[PDB]
């Protein structure tokens, strides 16, 4: 899966 | 479920010198698809809210002073405080975002000032005629401003060492002059203190050549 | 400035309720994802619960141990956070704290803000205000107050209305056998001009003592 905090 | 560690426990440095604390993750925090960590470090000073510090794993959160620096990659993470300062003694967290919830800390870290020895100024305290009138008396020593934290303190009525009726705490290291304080308290009921005169409090230090009694009577 | 200031907490038998709020400004309530973390004393940080913005669906996660007994909402009108706490164990007792991240980084899991912490105490024992005895009197004086058997914790102790700050030393309570706290608090030189203003929210005791020779 992918993290949730996104990063700009 | 990722499950934070931290090592050391504790850190002694001495003012001006450099501070290195790890933190492990129980699985890779670096996701390949950009070359991230999801790492953060905290500072949470005595008796206040943690503070961020880092993030991304070597981002400094803006007015953090630069002698802060994060570093590590994957599952293995350094923050290091290159000039130990007096106000930077706190305990530190570290904590993964990767696998979102939960949000995960690590056990912490506590950070000290290492210093000269100090040795303890020592003052005792009679019981309040406040308390007297109420059944039972507490007779305090103050052990005041010394390094390391390690004291002993021993409570004698009419020359007779006490055991179990003391109680003591330890202040947190002092964000200025970096020493210690502690506080022993003897209670006794009113009559027994009343059957006696005399009430020493001694007290051992690595700073004192030998014991320090202070002691009063009535 | 941001602010995230808390109220609410206090002492709560076994099995009762309780909510905390949490009050923001300095930044979009709106577009914040507000978590809960609790730290038990001298315990770690353990994350208790989070909401994300109402775009999202107001949607709440819980930690594992507190899953059904606890509830997150948000009022985005008031810019107030709740926590609200049922069938409390003694094992919650903990400072609890309101955190989020900065909504205009986007940061959602990356804790840029916390209030101050607000106490939790679970116990079936009852409230009591605590007794405040004077302690009298190189070439340095001693004195100070001794803020005697009251539950729970805590006392906020000042001295001079309060600053005078400097050679004070307040210690941390210690817990007697009878499941009352007793703390003290100390200052110096030989001079003289000294109060402590101790108090005690729970009990709404609040004792100015003078300290004389």
């Amino acid at each position: 899966l992918q993290p949730e905090q996104p990063f700009p | 479920d990722i499950v934070m560690t931290q090592s050391p426990d504790s850190l002694a440095v001495s003012l001006g010198e450099r501070a290195t604390i790890n933190c492990k993750s129980s699985q890779s925090v670096l996701y390949s698809s950009n070359n991230k960590n999801y790492l953060a470090w905290y500072q949470q000073k005595p008796g206040q809210p943690p503070k961020l510090l880092i993030y991304w794993a070597s981002t400094r959160e803006s007015g953090v002073p630069d002698r802060f620096s994060g570093s590590g990659s994957g599952t293995d993470f350094t923050l290091t405080i290159s000039s130990l300062q007096a106000e930077d003694v706190a305990v530190y967290y570290c904590q993964q975002y990767y696998r979102t919830p939960p949000l995960t800390f690590g056990g912490g870290t506590k950070v000290e000032i290492k210093r000269t020895v100090a040795a303890p100024s020592v003052f005792i305290f009679p019981p309040s005629d406040e308390q007297l009138k109420s059944g039972t008396a507490s007779v305090v020593c103050l052990l005041n401003n010394f390094y390391p934290r390690e004291a002993k303190v021993q409570w004698k009525v009419d020359n007779a060492l006490q055991s179990g009726n003391s109680q003591e705490s330890v202040t947190e290291q002092d964000s200025k002059d970096s020493t210690y304080s502690l506080s022993s308290t003897l209670t006794l009921s009113k009559a027994d203190y009343e059957k006696h005169k005399v009430y020493a409090c001694e007290v051992t230090h690595q700073g004192l050549s030998s014991p320090v009694t202070k002691s009063f009577n009535r | 400035e941001v602010q995230l200031v808390e109220s609410g907490g206090g002492l709560v038998k076994p099995g009762g309720s309780l909510r905390l709020s949490c009050a923001a400004s300095g930044f979009t309530f709106s577009n914040a994802w507000f978590n809960w973390v609790r730290q038990a004393p001298g315990k770690g940080l353990e994350w208790v619960g989070r909401i994300k913005t109402n775009t999202d669906g107001g949607t709440t996660d819980y930690a594992a141990p507190v899953k059904g007994r606890f509830t997150i909402s948000r009022d985005d009108s008031k810019n107030t956070l709740y926590l609200q706490m049922n069938s409390l164990k003694t094992e919650d007792t903990a400072v609890y704290y309101c955190t989020t991240g900065e909504p205009l980084v986007n940061h959602i899991t990356i804790l840029d803000y916390w209030g101050q912490g607000t106490l939790v105490t679970v116990s079936s024992a009852s409230t009591k205000g605590p007794s405040v005895f004077p302690l009298a009197p190189g070439g340095t004086a001693a004195l100070g107050c001794l803020v005697k058997d009251y539950f729970p914790e805590p006392v906020t102790v000042s001295w001079n209305s309060g600053a005078l700050t400097s050679g004070v030393h307040t210690f941390p309570a210690v817990l007697q056998s009878s499941g009352l706290y007793s703390l003290s608090s100390v200052v110096t030189v030989p001079s003289s001009t000294y109060i402590c203003n101790v108090n005690h929210k729970p009990s709404n005791t609040k004792v100015d003592k003078k300290v004389e020779p």
